[PDB]
């Protein structure tokens, strides 16, 4: 599978921006989909953005809608979530995951990097 | 989680790639999703 | 492999209240994790709640959060998705899925059924 | 999205596979001590 390795993570105040990068060990755009998801404390591990096949089709979740941008620079070979209007419930380890185009399930996943979002 | 927007009228999303993808490449193949078979079923 | 038959469903003028039933072959307490999920047209399919191995943690999507209930009577083997307060947006085709508590994708699937709010 | 209204305790873990919250001095004794429940089955009892 391929390895997923992330940044950009930290302690930011409410309103402010962040970006945060997932690099990847070999090409996804036509092979795999991308995923940022995120795990609060105490609290289940939630889906935020999905960029599909070719980057055709983008989801995000509810609650960061219009505010998050998943996106992916395939010569970088590089995702990205920017995080915009950050509020203090975007507190959580955010996790870059990957799964190839005929698997239903994510099985690569990035360590995680912590996003704290004060008032 | 959902698109900003919606696939067109003769597309479905493939939940496996997780993208829009027209239903002329499922028609004929047997194990079709339904939302093609307007489009699929009015050829010839 | 357990079987789920759903009712319920139909046409709702927004802000009232709609229950949704799926009656499951087998009992699923101490056995399965269930769950709602919804899709509208030309629109993926997006999970809406789930209820977990004895109704010990309910997950709810955040548009949905507050409005809408899922819940299980064990004695009827009945999973009940309560709706209120509907608006426009909850217009879709709902279904009841099921998953052995070891199986980590929803196995089972009932057969759909449209909820249609009015304006 | 999907999220619960509460959230599971100090000494407990959420199980992806049960989708429950989960203490963890019942997944201290090998294999995959789930990464927040590593601390308390450091310190044991």
């Amino acid at each position: 599978q391929v390895k997923l390795e992330e940044s950009g993570g930290g302690l930011v105040q409410a309103g402010r921006s962040l970006r945060l990068s997932c690099a990847a060990s070999e090409h996804t755009f036509s092979s795999h989909v991308m995923g940022w998801f995120r795990q609060a404390p105490g609290k289940e591990r939630e889906s935020v953005a999905v960029i599909g096949w070719r980057d055709i089709s983008t989801s995000y979740a509810d609650s960061v809608k219009g505010r998050f941008t998943i996106s992916r620079d395939n010569a970088k070979k590089t995702l990205y979530l920017q995080m915009n209007s950050l509020k203090p419930e975007d507190t959580a380890v955010y996790y870059c995951a990957a799964r190839r185009i005929d698997a239903a399930d994510f099985d690569s996943w990035g360590q995680g990097t912590q996003v704290t979002v004060s008032s | 989680l959902q698109m900003a927007g919606q696939c067109s009228q003769n597309e479905y999303f493939d939940s496996l790639l997780h993208a829009c993808i027209p239903c002329q490449l499922r028609c004929s193949s047997n194990t079709p999703p339904l939302t093609c078979q307007r489009y699929c079923n009015a050829s010839v």
